[PDB]
């Protein structure tokens, strides 16, 4: 046995071109979309729960994942490629952050953390690229509410508000007209069922849509009391009841 | 750990990598290195392809490996760090396990033999470096030049030219240079080495870079007004 | 705490005459006071017309032997069945020693 | 080994090294130098157990050696002195570490100051105007306290350097043989042959 | 053609090409015979020389005092396999103080043959193994194939023109067998045997190498002047 | 087995190139342009971000300029993941040396160490080599300021002003014919953004589309000062060079 | 054409080993179903001895992987005996480790990992298999987990898998769609074990005598297997109404 | 591609055969054993005259009774010639004597095949390993990349190799005396070479009881070289 | 194409060809066979005389497994033996922990995770042998048949090589016409009798048979092979069937 790939299965062409990241790329195009806006007090992050089949509980499946309890992951493409990154984002932040630090990173660098990961697959022997690109939203003291795009190749950028996969070129327009500096959160969830409407084919609902935001400080989510510096996670996921009170005023 | 085996012989009894690996030699920009009597000059070739650079700064072509021994190369510019660097660490090493500095014959064993190993190696290419090393031995005044390439062989020059255009200089040197009488003096060890050089360099002012080795740890390098001296002398000459 | 040395007695003897050589040594084995055995033989033949005998500690005593006639084994072996010379059989038993300096055979050797 | 001392004056730094190598009852050698040039304008004197020491100076000489070669270029003996400190501070806490005390003179060019580094087995790294390791500092820091200047010339730090040797022969039991002593200033590194 | 790379590999009819080209090299090698009686088992060899000039080329090593083999193929492969039998007839002789079977020292070359043919890197051995020896169930005469089968015989030959040989013993079976307490006439068996594997060339002294091995006899290799009785 | 699938990244050429390290340099000929100016009293850094977004937050956004340690900055040209990984590999090495000597590294030992790792992917490992191309801008006190260039080759060069990435050809040619050794910074500002504006694809040069940044003695005395250049401020030196 | 060989990109951004990986999943020919009652988590598989010679009683593709758990599998034997055992050894190691028993969601989301990782990693391939866990979780109560080649896994409120698999799945849909809740509104196992069998007759149009089926059950602290005896009484029930 | 220990149809390893190859691209080496001893002489073949020839060492000591000469890719020897030292000197600690010269041979010999994906390819070099022990006398081994040494009284090796075996076939006998040797090899030197054999671009050896391996100096070898001028003139 | 040429790659079909050539290996070799008794199994293979130089009854191919396990496979012997030094490894750790022997079907999943795993990487070939094994343990008699792709399950008869199908067809008749059971010295005479038929697929040279048994009453749940008079008592009734 022994792993014999210490090869590189991602090189260079006679073009200068990375064909498995392009290549990966592709793979996030045909993925569902997904899309995060910026808002002065907030930042909100959403996608559609495409169930393969009705039969399927498609609550057990969460494609809107929390990292960190300020810092929350969506995505585009390979869904089980997500689920490993997102165990793997949430030890890094451990490993490389709070067991050092004592407090969890801010988004900036477990974006950096999560990006060298999949850089590595672009580059190390006997693996292939991943086949996501990740939207991380989050909130740290000293930087503030932030939102990142991440790439197979491992690049990411920081975002007021974008999308990606299948209907991308036409969310990020039809974002580019909505948005401003001044949004607050609500008017931002509000862009954002909008904007993700024109993408989603059949039912839209609670039920058929995903939805976090990162926000005001949850106390009433923090399971204990007595700590007046522990103020309870940024991060919250949207109830498919709270979907639909937005949707009737959409 | 990668293990491919990458320099193999083909139906022809050629190892490929190897001579492949002398094709980025004969790209690499011209060395010469000229023995004289009392003294070594090493001569290289600067591409003035290449300006607004700092020249200050600029990797510099001659790299003592000891107080007493330099190092010059044709080829590949990041490969030859890595032989330089592990001469250099050899070098330290010699002097601290036997209190006695490297002689030019070992160092230049040593570092062929490195070159050698990295031809059957699995993993690993060829370094496409030919270096010439010169210098002399600890209380000895006699002149030392040899020459290595990738294949690993290494050899004793009385001059010797490799790089671009080395076939040229070649040329000029087994026509010019008598074994019977070698340059006498340092001027006519720098004059045979800058005339040889200009055969092939272009122009004769930053293109050309010298260094002269003497006995006991003498080394130096002449600045572009020094050469360029010897530049204007040889010409003047040659217009008869 | 384990002591991985005994002292099973004996005693040896070499006497090197012009043409011919003896090596003696007694055949008890014993322990403290008892005795193990009245015939154990000590002094052994180990082939090309060398006789060896390991005084002391009679594990390390039957393992050093055992060894020698292995590397005489292996010296026909790798050398075209050559004659192992007695000057060349002292050499080999030194290394063989002295590959475990640092926990000792508690022998003293005669060939 | 058993004195090393070390004194910085106005322009030079001076170290002075006992002669006496000892193994039990009995003198070796009564002409032992005690002490490395690691790099043309940087001297480092030594003294700890047998093996240890002139193991790890030739290995820091090796070293500075190496780097100067590497760059074309001489360390500054704060460099240098940071450089011995660290593998010191690494050496005592391995599996054998070197039983090594030294004391390090150089001439920074680049500032023209003299500097002298005193560092023990330990890795504790102390800038000084004069020290001393072992024993000898006990004998020698009385007259350092009193007589010592800023300064001093060469020829005076020799006079001081003179009476604390005379101090030591005094009252120390030990017979050290008498001491080398070396100077070290923006010229190089010299031995003063008559002491 | 497409599946002969390396060993790792099956062709579609369920065949191991690397290991064929393996067999191959013994076929080129030069001949020699094996056979045995019930009291003792004999080796013997033609030798193959590179030229006038050179030596004769060494086809029978000594594995202990009552084992050893002939080759037939790559000498270097021989010399491999034969150090692992003389380890494992040694280990067997300290630990348990314990002669190694003929049949188990078969057992242990065809694995160890065996674990070469199946992984990926390495390649089949190269060469053909005639071993004989005498234990405590009698003589024996084993054939070693670097594809792993192992193959107690009467008699045998391998190599080059092989055949000839091994058709004489099949002929001759009921008579050899009975060559018990006659070292010299079963020789004379295996010297007559492998004359019909001859071509052009003669058995000279030079050339010709018999081994034997038996109940009160230790394997011994004869060359030279020793085999000269036999021409 | 495995052999079937290898690529062979680190071979020659029949004609003594390496494959890999020159495809590396086309797509690094492709990549934003990025531009270094030494000058007697200081350094410049100018590089173009690539096609970038309105919805891009760029107060935030690094992609060109990174900065190892207080006296030394790079700019990338090429894959912006293989330069972090190698940007913080130079940064531990930086403090290795500085804990090691207690003094600050000097530019050159920093290049050449991250010149020698990029070396090791060309020639063992079986590992395609960083498709990434540094322009170093650093002091010390040994040689001053410098400017220096690597390439996924490993091979490494100083440089008085120099250019890499998109259209360093025309790039180099302009810099070559204004650029003068009593230079100074003010004054290489402004030939850094002229260069830009004059070679790049965009249709016009705008502080939204620009990273900048100088090294400068400008700190209040003896000591040297980093600054990355904000959009606001990018924005002000573009109209006060006189380029929008 | 190497990127069909090993799991690495096609330019259609596709995985194709991943792709054939499923197509293995139904070499075996046989359609497995999962039901949720109240209490309980039934499934069943088609069961075919074509061999004369072989003995049916070790002809079997569903597995007890705890005494909590339980796993159907539609795939070639092998594949599914490796994933049995892995199943085995982390199902253990888990509550070793962490000191409760291992959940089936968590079970299957371990194994969809590792899963996953056979679609990155070049040197191993997928396997040719579609693992169904079952169980009465603890916490969730009754549950059925899907994982495949993919390294994608769900949960569901009732599953088949197979050749056939549409035809059960739009059948259970159908029935799903008339009761409007989201398992087998049934007090005793017995009758779930009744609707599912009688439910796979109607999708797949074909009778079951004892020896063409296999059963396996969970209920709250036990998964088990019925035998040929205890599935022909429940042949006996469907057929007297 | 392809596996480095690959079997070709015909049983031959491909690599190996191809390292043969390159061996004939080497230049010529002869050795000559007889009763008195055994003479080794090579080739130098400079590529160029600005080449210090006396830099070219192509025979190698070994030990004091065993000598060594080389042909293909020279540069390829080294590790086999520091193996070869370190055996000859190792067997001397453990065994307080000299070793065999079969025995070291085959050392050398276990080397070759160590190849695989150990060293990523055979040797690309032949040696003529010359010798005297006191159980077989003078002997004289061909050790190939193949991992097979052969004993020859006379061998050649090298570009030249079958047209100076041929004449080695003719020439040898029994009772050659080592100053007969030494004139043969250098007649058949001068024989298959391109250039004109003298002093400085062929260079001679021998190994005998007394003295031990002795390389030739330039001065010696240049009256032996006159010698054979003046005895093939003679008729 | 090209799906063929490595093993653990999948075809377009969902097929790994190697594994299927390596059957192919399976098909060219002896037939062998194996049947299951009232309290025990036989087992039963063809030997082919390959020449009259072969010595009767010393090349062995039944081999045994711990003490009450026998094994018999056709194909690549060698690939055979490394199968069943691997379950001799498997059964001493085993019994070494959990003290009792291993019992029959805890040994096949041992044989077949082992044979599964040398189809899950390129850099290993598959097993070019199917192995019939089994025995007597705590629960009864077992008998098992393990292909090359790791496939295994339990049989009342089992048979594999080149006389595979004939066999098959006279295992087919002993189930139909004793559905009560077969005692084990009945099961020895039939063993013999089936290789007898199936030696018709291999008719152009002669061979010798070999006959093992595990057995409750007879052996006392050991494996033992079948000498001397037994082994001559079947070759007997063997003969008088083919006339
Ligand atoms: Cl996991
Ligand atoms: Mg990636
Ligand atoms: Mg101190
Ligand atoms: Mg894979």
């Amino acid at each position: 046995m022994t792993d014999r790939y210490s090869f590189s299965l991602t090189t260079f062409s006679p073009s200068g071109k990375l064909g498995q990241i392009d290549y990966a790329l592709t793979a996030v195009k045909q993925g569902v979309t997904s899309l995060g806006i910026k808002a002065t007090n907030g930042v909100v992050i959403a996608t559609e729960k495409k169930s393969s089949s009705p039969l399927a509980m498609s609550e057990t499946l969460s494609k809107v994942s929390l990292l960190t309890p300020d810092i929350g992951a969506v995505y585009s493409g390979m869904g089980p490629d997500y689920r490993v990154l997102v165990d793997k984002s949430r030890k890094v932040a451990h490993t490389s952050y709070k067991r050092i630090y004592g407090e969890y990173p801010p988004t900036k660098l477990l974006v950096s953390e999560v990006a060298k990961i999949m850089q590595e697959a672009t580059q190390s022997g006997g693996v292939r690229p991943f086949g996501v690109s990740l939207l991380i939203a989050g909130h740290d003291e000293f930087n503030g509410f932030s939102l990142y795009q991440v790439d197979p190749s491992g690049s990411y950028f920081p975002w007021k508000a974008t999308a990606i996969g299948k209907g991308s070129v036409a969310a990020k327009t039809f974002l580019e007209k909505r948005w401003n500096d001044e949004l607050e959160l609500e008017d931002a969830i509000h862009i954002a069922l909008l904007t993700l409407k024109e993408s989603v084919e059949g039912e839209f609902n609670g039920d058929t849509i995903e939805l976090a935001i990162i926000g005001d400080e949850n106390p009433d989510l923090l399971g204990y009391t007595g700590i007046p510096t522990d103020k309870g996670p940024r991060f919250r996921k949207l109830t498919s009841q709270e979907i639909n009170d937005r949707l009737e005023a959409l | 750990g990668y293990d491919r085996a990458l320099s193999i012989f083909s139906p022809d009894g050629h190892i490929f990598q190897v001579e492949y690996a002398l094709e980025a030699v004969k790209r690499g920009t011209c060395a010469v290195g000229v023995k004289g009597k009392n003294c070594v000059v090493l001569g290289c070739e600067r591409r003035s392809t290449l300006k607004l650079q700092d020249t200050r700064i600029t990797p510099s072509k001659v790299s003592k490996i000891d107080s007493h021994v330099v190092l010059s190369f044709s080829g590949l510019n990041a490969d030859s760090r890595i032989l330089i660097e592990k001469a250099r660490v050899e070098a330290q090493s010699h002097r601290l396990t036997l209190e006695d500095p490297v002689t030019v014959e070992y160092l230049t064993r040593y570092v062929a033999g490195v070159q050698q190993r990295y031809t059957q190696s699995g993993g690993v290419r060829p370094f496409g470096v030919s270096t010439l090393i010169a210098g002399f031995d600890p209380r000895d005044d006699e002149p030392k030049l040899y020459q290595t390439e990738p294949s690993g062989i290494y050899s004793s020059w009385s001059a010797q030219t490799i790089g671009r255009n080395s076939k040229t200089v070649r040329e000029f040197l087994e026509k010019n240079y008598d074994r019977k009488e070698p340059p006498a003096t340092v001027e006519e060890c720098v004059k045979l080495t800058v005339r040889s050089l200009l055969e092939v360099v272009q122009t004769g002012a930053k293109n050309i870079e010298i260094t002269v080795v003497k006995p006991d740890s003498d080394i130096v390098a002449l600045s572009s007004e020094e050469i360029n001296q010897y530049v204007t002398q040889i010409e003047q000459e040659k217009q008869e | 705490q384990f002591n991985p040395y005994g002292d099973n007695g004996g005693t040896i003897l070499g006497i090197a005459g012009e043409d011919f050589a003896v090596l003696a040594g007694d055949t008890r084995n014993i322990t403290d006071y008892s005795i193990n055995s009245r015939y154990e033989p000590k002094v052994f033949d180990c082939g090309d017309n060398i006789v060896m005998s390991a005084n002391g500690f009679a594990a390390d005593g039957d393992a050093l032997v055992k060894r020698f006639k292995n590397s005489v084994k292996w010296y026909h072996f790798d050398h075209n069945d050559k004659k192992l010379s007695i000057n060349s059989a002292a050499r080999n038993i030194q290394h063989l020693l002295y590959s475990r300096r640092f926990f000792p055979y508690y022998v003293y050797n005669i060939i | 080994m058993d004195i090393i001392l070390g004194i910085r004056v106005q322009d030079s730094v001076i170290l002075a090294s006992s002669k006496a190598v000892t193994r039990g009852i009995s003198v070796l050698k009564d002409s032992d130098d005690k002490t490395r040039q690691l790099s043309p304008h940087t001297l480092m004197s030594f003294a700890g157990e047998a093996g240890d020491t002139v193991q790890f100076a030739e290995y820091i000489q090796a070293n500075i050696q190496l780097y100067s070669i590497r760059e074309d270029y001489e360390l500054s003996p704060q460099a240098v002195s940071s450089f011995v400190r660290q593998e010191l501070a690494k050496s005592i806490r391995s599996r054998r570490p070197y039983q090594v005390n030294v004391l390090i003179g150089g001439y920074d060019k680049k500032k023209n100051k003299p500097e002298l580094y005193q560092i023990d087995y330990l890795g504790t790294k102390v800038e000084l105007p004069y020290g001393a390791h072992g024993y000898s500092g006990f004998y020698t820091f009385s007259l350092l306290d009193h007589h010592y200047r800023p300064d001093m010339t060469t020829e005076e730090g020799l006079d001081l350097l003179k009476l604390c040797v005379q101090e030591l022969e005094k009252r120390m039991p030990m017979d050290f043989k008498g001491v080398i002593v070396k100077i070290v200033d923006k010229d190089g590194i010299r031995q003063v042959d008559d002491f | 053609n497409n599946y002969d790379g390396d060993t790792v590999t099956f062709s579609p009819t369920g065949r191991l090409f690397q290991v064929e080209y393996a067999l191959e090299a013994i076929k080129q090698g030069s001949v020699t015979v094996g056979l045995r009686s019930n009291t003792h088992a004999v080796l013997v060899a033609l030798k193959r020389n590179a030229d006038e000039l050179s030596s004769y080329q060494k086809k029978i090593i000594k594995c202990d005092e009552h084992m050893g083999l002939s080759l037939a193929g790559l000498a270097p492969d021989a010399r491999v396999l034969s150090n692992y039998l003389r380890q494992q007839c040694n280990y067997s002789s300290l630990v348990f103080n314990r002669k190694l079977a003929v049949e188990r020292a078969g057992h242990l070359l065809c694995d160890k043959a065996q674990k070469n043919t199946q992984s990926y890197g390495g390649r089949p051995y190269g060469v053909g193994l005639l071993i004989i020896g005498y234990d405590k169930s009698g003589a024996h005469l084993l054939e070693f194939q670097p594809s792993g089968n192992v193959t107690e015989l009467y008699g045998t030959a391998i190599g080059a023109r092989s055949q000839g040989a091994k058709t004489y013993l099949e002929r001759t079976l009921d008579t050899f067998i009975k060559i018990d307490g006659n070292p010299d006439e079963l020789i004379k068996a295996g010297v007559e045997a492998i004359s019909q594997s001859l071509r052009d060339e003669s058995l000279t002294v030079d050339n010709l190498s018999i081994a034997i091995v038996g109940k009160d006899t230790p394997f011994t290799i004869y060359d030279g002047e020793a085999v000269a009785k036999y021409i | 087995g495995s052999r079937r699938y290898d690529s062979r990244t680190t071979i020659f050429s029949p004609e003594g190139r390496l494959y890999q390290v020159e495809y590396a340099l086309e797509s690094i000929s492709h990549a934003g342009t990025a531009i270094g100016i030494m000058a007697s009293d200081g350094i410049v850094l100018a590089a173009e971000r690539k096609v970038t977004s309105t919805l891009l937050e760029q107060d935030t956004s690094t992609e060109k300029l990174y900065k190892l340690n207080d006296k030394i900055a790079v700019a990338v040209a090429g894959l912006t993941a293989d330069a972090e990984i190698l940007i913080n590999t130079a940064r531990i090495h930086a403090q290795n040396y500085l804990k090691t000597y207690n003094e600050d590294i000097p530019v050159e030992i920093l290049v050449r160490r991250l010149s020698d790792i990029k070396q090791g992917y060309t020639q063992h490992g079986g590992l395609r080599p960083f498709g990434v191309s540094f322009i170093y801008a650093g002091y010390d006190d040994r040689y001053g300021y410098q400017l220096y260039t690597s390439n996924p080759s490993g091979n490494y060069t100083g440089w008085k002003a120099i250019s890499v990435g998109a259209n360093t050809s025309a790039a180099q040619t302009l810099l070559q014919m204004d650029y003068k050794d009593d230079m100074k910074v003010d004054d290489a500002i402004e030939l850094a953004l002229k260069t830009l504006s004059k070679t790049t694809d965009s249709s016009a040069l705008t502080y939204d589309r620009l990273e900048f940044a100088t090294i400068r003695k400008g700190a209040n005395d003896g000591e040297v000062y980093q600054k990355i250049f904000k959009p606001q401020e990018i924005k002000d030196i573009l109209v006060k060079t006189g380029i929008t | 054409g190497y990127d069909r060989h090993i799991t690495i990109f096609s330019p259609e951004g596709r995985l194709y080993q991943v792709e054939y990986a499923f197509k293995a999943t139904n070499q075996t020919n046989i359609n497995s179903l999962a039901v949720r009652g109240k209490d309980c988590t039934v499934v069943i598989s088609q069961k075919k001895v074509p061999d004369k010679l072989l003995d049916p009683t070790t002809v079997s593709y569903i597995f007890c992987i705890s005494r909590t758990i339980g796993m159907v599998v539609n795939g070639p034997i092998p594949d599914a005996r490796n994933a049995a055992l892995r199943a085995k050894a982390e199902a253990a190691e888990f509550r070793y480790k962490y000191g409760y028993d291992m959940p089936c969601d968590v079970l299957a989301k371990r194994m969809a990992n590792l899963s996953q990782i056979y679609t990155q990693r070049a040197y191993m391939r997928p396997l040719g298999v579609i693992l169904t866990f079952v169980s009465v979780d603890e916490e969730l109560g009754p549950s059925i987990y899907k994982t495949d080649p993919a390294g994608y896994y769900v949960g569901y409120k009732a599953t088949a898998t197979g050749p056939k698999q549409q035809e059960i799945t739009t059948n259970l849909e159908n029935h799903f769609k008339k009761s409007k809740i989201d398992h087998i509104n049934e007090e005793s196992w017995e009758k779930v074990v009744e609707f599912a069998i009688t439910h796979m007759i109607d999708a797949l149009g074909t009778e079951f005598s004892k020896n063409d089926l296999e059963v396996g059950v969970a209920t709250k602290d036990k998964f088990f297997t019925l035998s040929a005896e205890n599935i022909e009484e429940r042949l006996v029930a469907i057929a007297e109404q | 591609d392809r596996g480095v220990s690959t079997f070709s149809p015909e049983g031959r390893l491909f690599q190996v055969e191809y390292s043969l190859e390159a061996i004939k691209l080497g230049s010529t080496a002869i050795g000559i054993a007889t009763k008195e001893g055994v003479v080794l002489g090579v080739e130098k073949r400079a590529t160029s005259p600005l080449l210090e020839s006396d830099s070219i060492e192509k025979i190698v000591e070994i030990d004091r009774h065993i000598g060594c000469a080389m042909s293909g890719l020279t540069a390829d020897a080294r590790s086999m010639i520091e193996h070869a030292r370190t055996a000859a000197v190792t067997h001397n600690l453990y065994y307080d004597e000299d070793i065999n010269v079969e025995s070291l041979t085959q050392s050398v010999c276990d080397l070759a095949l160590r190849f695989g994906e150990l060293m990523s390819r055979p040797f690309g070099v032949a040696l003529l390993i010359a010798g005297h022990d006191a159980d077989d006398g003078y002997q004289l081994f061909h050790a190939e990349p193949s991992g097979t040494f052969y004993r020859y009284n006379a061998k050649a090796i090298g570009s030249g190799s079958e047209g100076a075996q041929a004449e080695l076939l003719n020439e040898w006998h029994s009772s050659l005396t080592l100053k007969e040797a030494e004139l043969l090899v250098l007649k058949i030197l001068k024989q298959v070479m391109e250039e004109k054999l003298d002093e400085n671009n062929a260079q001679l050896s021998c190994i005998t009881k007394q003295d031990g391996f002795k390389i030739y100096d330039n001065e010696k070898t240049a009256e032996l070289i006159k010698e054979l001028k003046e005895k093939e003139a003679a008729e | 194409t090209g799906y063929d040429l490595s093993n653990s790659v999948f075809s377009p079909d969902g097929r790994n060809f190697q594994v299927e050539y390596a059957v192919k290996a399976v098909e060219n070799g002896t037939t062998s066979i194996g049947i299951k008794c009232n309290d025990g199994v036989v087992f039963a293979v063809e030997k082919l005389i390959t020449s009259k130089l072969l010595v009767p009854q010393k090349n062995v191919k039944i081999q045994v497994v711990d003490r009450h396990i026998g094994c018999v496979y056709s194909g690549l012997i060698p690939d055979g033996r490394h199968l069943v030094n691997r379950g001799r490894e498997e059964a001493a750790s085993f019994k070494k922990l959990y003290k009792t022997p291993i019992p029959i079907p805890a040994f096949a999943d041992r044989l077949g995770q082992y044979v599964q795993a040398h189809t899950l990487y390129n850099s290993v070939r598959p097993f070019g042998v199917s192995t019939i094994f089994g025995g007597v343990d705590k629960n009864g008699a077992h008998l098992y048949m393990l292909e090359p792709s790791g496939s295994y399950w339990g049989y009342k008869g089992a048979a594999t090589g080149k006389g595979r199908q004939s066999a098959k067809a006279e295992l087919e008749k002993l189930v139909d016409h004793h559905p009560e059971g077969l005692s084990a010295r009945e099961a020895v005479k039939q063993a013999a009798k089936i290789i007898y038929l199936a030696h018709e697929d291999n008719k152009e040279k002669d061979f010798e048979l070999e006959i093992s048994w595990c057995s409750l009453s007879e052996t006392n749940g050991l494996h033992k092979f079948v000498k001397g008079d037994l082994l001559q008592e079947a070759i007997d009734f063997a003969q008088k069937e083919i006339n």
